[PDB]
């Protein structure tokens, strides 16, 4: 469904992805711990930290 | 997905 960053986190290449407090994203993934996730919003696609992200509405 | 940790929350 769609998830909601609870913080800022700036990309730093591997194929991650920058994502602002507020913004609304879909989650594609895990990796083998759960520690990263494969994010979707609408400037593309890429690794997020996965405690930064909430579903969107609690 | 990168091998490095994610970073803690701020």
């Amino acid at each position: 469904n769609l998830f909601v960053a609870l913080y800022d986190f700036v990309a730093s290449g591997d194929n991650t992805l920058s994502i602002t407090k507020g913004e609304k994203l879909r989650v594609l993934g895990y990796n083998h711990n759960g520690e990263w996730c494969e994010a979707q919003t609408k400037n593309g696609q890429g690794w997020v930290p996965s405690n930064y992200i909430t579903p969107v509405n609690s | 997905a990168p091998s490095y940790s994610p970073p803690p929350p701020p």
